[PDB]
RNA sequence: GGUGAAAUUCUUGGAUUUAUUGAAGACUAACUACUGCGAAAGCAUUUGCCAAGGACGUUUUCAUUAAUCAAGAACGAAAGUUAGGGGAUCGAAGAUGAUCAGAUACCGUCGUAGUCUUAACCAUAAACUAUGCCGACUAGGGAUCGGGUGGUGUUUUUUUAAUGACCCACUCGGCACCUUAGAGAAAUCAAAGUCGGUUCUGGGGGGAGUAUGGUCGCAAGGCUGAAACUUAAAGGAAUUG
């Protein structure tokens, strides 16, 4: 509820650019691609995995897209209802 | 007609076109073979220069062209895409080939082959051949060959670089030598037949150019005899009667 | 992501301008100095207590100007000035050079 | 309403078989082993047994309660487990999904074949 | 190597390095002229061997 | 040869001396100054120029392993477990070392340094 | 529960299997690859902080500055050892069970120091690449990673423009395999080749990496290091049974 909110953080735009954080790093490794995932903290979680010829610009429309319907409708959760968030 | 692009004429030395279309050009390549490159293209490729091929033609068909005088040559190829122009190619000059499956030990066990050692021994694709090439090595007998790029040239001694598959390649490379040979005799004649190798009365799939008596040849061949065969399927039957019968009647 | 990384090369350039330089050595001649108007740059070396530091505060804030707290014990600025000086007042006058104020401004 | 809810579990030992038909909830309606009946060991590890705990399983929950629409659900390899799904359709009962899913994994370790417990 | 530039705004000519280890500034103005990057000093002049 | 070619694409003597000069005397750093320019011009300065006098250079090498030193000494202190970097301690100071024998044979007060500059400077 | 088969064990006082939630809790599956890095030993959650090191490219400095080294000194798995915290599965010794002639055995259950952490010791391993380390030359071939010289356009982005990967070469350092022929007993190697700089060190095998004395260590033991005597062999590799 109240421990849901704070966990599910704060806007669809933190997932997404906690998303943008990790692909840069990511590339300590090989360079070549590989995993990429976003975990979360009291559910919760992976809300996805996903492929990559990286660099910038792809990862931020590929978040766009892994963040469609399923992952969007919990997200939108979070910025709106599905018990109580963020402000 | 010939296809593109790709560049130098000069004048004659006859024989061009037909070389520069699908002929030269092959798969993997060899540090012994690669200052006698044109360069790699994408495709597939390795180009072997022409120019570079034209100066060792000349050289080899010296080898062959001075020694008329009474010499033996050796062909062979047991691959199957380059197998019956070499059978080919041996009826006309009367050389003793092999155009099937090796056999071994020709070399050095003298007895099975012709009667005198050949002088000198012309293989397509040494690599594949390669067994035969080192008997002969043994033997001390010129080792020659049609070897691409695929090979060492360092088996062969007087290599004349072009790509062993594909045999429009191996048919006027060949064919180039014959008549060179053959110019050192009389005048010259118009080419002979694109040759080549596919029997008919059956479907085909090899190569010639420019066309004419690949039927004549095919047909003569087959037309020749009722062998010591291995067949197909038809003859097969009535011999195992034939053997049956004989089997039973205790005959010796 | 980053400028370039980098603030500990002030004692690089510090240690440049120490060569000839005019300053001022010692909290007494240090506020001799800063009571006289001179000093531009002053650094202070120590975790000095806050009844100290606050003075020097108090002091920069009626003059324009720049202060820098190191504040490390470690007095790694003592290179520059003589290892000597494990605590270090030291005030910044006329080097014969001085980009150094500006930069660190 | 098109009939359906009876979750349905496989559960794993290359030893022996047993399922539980657990609910959404957690409960656990009935269940059922070799044991009941008579034969112990490898007689436990055939598959045989695996076909028939499953019967003696479905034919309770099916007949009293009723619920038909099921989804399967099975945990790593042992010698039960081809058999442990295959009398599951003739069961009578409509498989929803079958997911294997084994358990879990992942680093955790030790040498004391903790892993290989689980599939 | 030996390269002439010429500064875009300044519309000045300098003379630089091909692949220079710092910044380059323009003596034309104290912009920017080549850079110093990620390796491989590459530019923002442009003109051609001196 | 490899001085003249240089020597036609610069400008000339008297001037490169000056040019250099002042870049050495703000702060060190014989590698940088060179890496300006205009660098036709700098390419000629070991070709022609002895090599000036400056503060540093020999000193340098062995200020930058104290510096160095001194930041690993408090994580030798913290915890034991460094295994792989102690032995770095160990190359630097020493590396300090290896160049110290040499580099003392011309001058005077390297040798006088050089011993008392590990773990001071 | 467990295995060949079983039993020990667990077990009606309600287990186990099953669902969810917490604390603890060791390790990092999947990823991880002929793969990368550290002087080596080793090191793998992602992520942050301080700081090192080899790469290249520069031609800036010493302009050959260098290169190895008994003694000296540093690090040096694991397991032991010791103080103190934590202690889940595991797990010697050891406890019952089965085996079986015998099991203190493999096999199964149970179980403690240990595994782990910070403090401090041990100085050894099949510390291995069985190849000490530094340098010169001497064959190619497939691509792997890092960067650099890029050619080229495309994916890919955005549309001045430049790249993470890539089509497609080249160079530099390591890697390893595939694979040379003069050498290698050989099997093999591309150096273990062609003949280097330098150090340590070798002794026919068993007695013996032992005795005794020294040094060190809390101790375990490690270093250092053989004789009487005994034997006509030990050994390597390749073959044929």
């Amino acid at each position: 509820m109240e421990n849901d909110k704070g966990q599910l953080v704060e806007l669809y735009v933190p997932r997404k650019c906690s998303a943008t954080n990790r692909i840069i790093k990511a590339d300590d490794h090989a360079s070549v691609q590989i995993n990429v995932a976003k975990v979360d903290e009291e559910g919760r979680a992976i809300p996805g995995e996903y492929v990559t010829y990286a660099l910038s610009g792809y990862v931020r429309s590929r978040g766009e897209s892994d963040d469609s319907l399923n992952r969007l409708a919990q997200n939108d959760g979070l910025l709106k209802n599905v018990w109580s968030y963020s402000r | 007609m010939s296809l593109p692009a790709t560049f130098d004429l000069t004048p004659e030395d006859a024989q061009l076109l037909l070389a520069a279309n699908t002929h030269l050009g092959a798969r993997n390549v060899q540090v012994h073979q690669e200052p006698y490159v044109f360069n790699a293209r994408p495709d597939g490729v390795h180009v072997i220069n022409v120019g570079k091929t034209w100066e060792k033609l000349v050289l080899a068909a010296r080898i062959i062209a001075a020694i008329p005088n009474p010499e033996d040559v050796v062909a062979i190829s047991s691959r199957t895409f380059g197998q019956r122009a070499v059978l080919k190619f041996a009826a006309h000059t009367g050389a003793t080939p092999i155009a099937g499956r090796f056999t071994p030990g020709s070399f050095t066990n003298y007895i099975t082959r012709s009667f005198k050692e050949p002088r000198l021994v012309i293989v397509t694709d040494p690599r594949s051949d390669a067994q035969a090439i080192k008997e002969a090595s043994y033997v001390n007998i010129p080792v020659i060959a049609l070897t691409d790029l695929d090979s060492p040239s360092e088996f062969v001694d007087v290599a004349i670089p072009c790509n062993n598959r594909g045999k429009h390649s191996i048919g006027l490379i060949w064919y180039l030598l014959a008549r060179e040979v053959l110019r050192l005799r009389g005048a010259l004649v118009d080419r002979t037949q694109p040759w080549s190798i596919m029997p008919d009365l059956y479907f085909y799939r090899d190569p010639e150019e420019v066309e004419q008596q690949v039927a004549e040849e095919a047909t003569t061949e087959e037309a020749g005899e009722e062998e010591a065969k291995e067949e197909v399927t038809e003859e097969q039957a009535e011999a195992t009667e034939w053997a049956e019968e004989n089997a039973d009647n205790v005959e010796w | 992501m980053a400028p370039v990384k980098s603030q500990e090369s002030i004692n690089q350039k510090l240690a440049l301008v120490i060569k000839s330089g005019k300053y001022t050595l010692g909290y007494k001649s240090t506020v001799k100095s800063l009571r006289q108007g001179k000093s531009k740059l002053i650094i202070i070396a120590a975790n000095t207590p806050v009844l100290r530091k606050s003075e020097l505060e108090y002091y920069a804030m009626l003059s324009k100007t720049k202060v820098y707290y190191f504040q490390g014990g470690n007095n790694e600025l003592g290179t520059a000035v003589g290892k000597l000086f494990r605590v270090g007042v030291v005030s910044i006058l006329e080097a014969g050079d001085s980009d150094i104020l500006t930069t660190l401004a | 309403i098109y009939a359906s809810f009876n979750d349905t579990f496989v559960h794993v030992t290359d030893l022996s078989g047993k399922e539980t038909i657990a609910r959404v909830t957690g409960g656990m309606k009935v269940k059922a082993d070799r044991d009941e009946s008579s034969p112990y060991a490898a007689m436990l590890a055939a598959q045989d047994v695996a076909a028939k705990c499953k019967e003696v399983g479905i034919t309770a929950v099916h007949v009293k309660i009723r619920a038909t629409g099921g989804t399967r659900t099975k945990t790593p390899g042992p010698g039960g487990q081809a058999a442990l799904r295959a009398l599951a359709r003739s069961g009578l009962r409509i498989g929803r999904i079958e997911d294997v899913t084994p358990v879990p994994s992942d680093s955790t370790r030790k040498k004391g074949g903790r892993r290989g417990r689980r599939l | 190597y030996f390269l002439d530039v010429k500064c875009p705004g300044c519309l000045n000519i300098t003379t630089v390095f091909s692949h220079a280890q710092t910044a380059v500034t323009c003596e034309s103005c104290s912009t920017i002229l080549c850079t110093p990057t990620g390796g491989k000093a590459k530019l923002s002049e442009g003109t051609s061997f001196r | 040869e490899s001085v003249i070619e240089q020597i036609v694409k610069y400008a000339r003597k008297g001037l490169t001396p000056s040019q250099i000069g002042v870049l050495l005397r703000d702060a060190h750093g014989v590698t940088q100054a060179r890496v300006i320019t205009g660098n036709k011009i700098m390419r000629i300065l070991k070709s022609n120029g002895l090599a000036p006098e400056i503060p540093e250079d020999l000193y340098y090498l062995i200020k930058k392993a104290v510096s160095v030193r001194k930041h690993l000494e408090r994580n030798r202190k913290d915890k034991d477990a460094k295994f792989r970097l102690i032995l770095i301690e160990s190359r630097i100071h020493r590396l300090a070392r290896y160049y110290r024998t040499v580099a003392v044979l011309p001058p005077n007060w390297k040798y006088e340094s050089a011993t008392a500059s590990a773990l001071v400077n």
